[PDB]
């Protein structure tokens, strides 16, 4: 069995300074009822 | 540069761009670039970096899609090109050379030459008479 604990994210990129780059992620459905 | 003398480089993380540079030095300093003798002899005389020679190197060894073993971690600083002048009558003769696969001792850590050394030449002219066949 499997179930997911947590997550992470990393982008290859370049960023101003104080650059805040906004973004955001969201799970639509998720196998197994969790 | 790959000048074989340095530039100031600098960051300043506080706008997104950031990095600025002052190119102090134009040329590698301490190396005999003019001779003469008063009786008419003169000469204008240069010299280029290894790593842009290996730099000219790598553009081709890519363009074969070949892979990069000359192996020399120093960007020595060598002749390149020669002019003589003749102070009376104005004509000149013109002198260059250029080399490949800069060559290294891995263990006892010392150059070991080029693999291929390339001169050409023609003289200047003060005359279209004279087409050279360089």
């Amino acid at each position: 069995q499997r179930r997911i604990k947590s997550v992470s994210v990393s982008l290859p990129m370049l960023v101003g300074p104080y650059e805040d780059v906004c973004a955001q992620l969201t799970q639509t459905s998720s196998s197994y009822s969790t | 540069q790959g000048l074989g003398i340095a530039s100031l480089v600098m960051t300043v993380p506080h706008m997104s761009p950031t990095h600025w540079r002052c190119d102090l030095a134009l040329n590698k300093p301490w190396l005999l670039n003019v001779m003469n003798n008063n009786r008419g002899a003169e000469t204008c005389l240069f010299y280029r970096s290894s790593a842009q020679f290996w730099l000219d190197e790598k553009q081709l060894v890519e363009a074969a899609g070949q892979q990069p073993e000359c192996h020399l971690p120093f960007p020595m600083h060598l002749h390149w090109r020669s002019e003589i002048f003749d102070e009376i009558t104005g004509n000149r003769l013109t002198q260059e050379q250029e080399y490949a696969h800069g060559s290294w001792d891995g263990q006892e850590r010392e150059f070991r030459g080029f693999g291929r050394l390339i001169q050409r030449d023609t003289d200047g002219f003060a005359q279209v008479d004279i087409p050279t066949h360089p």
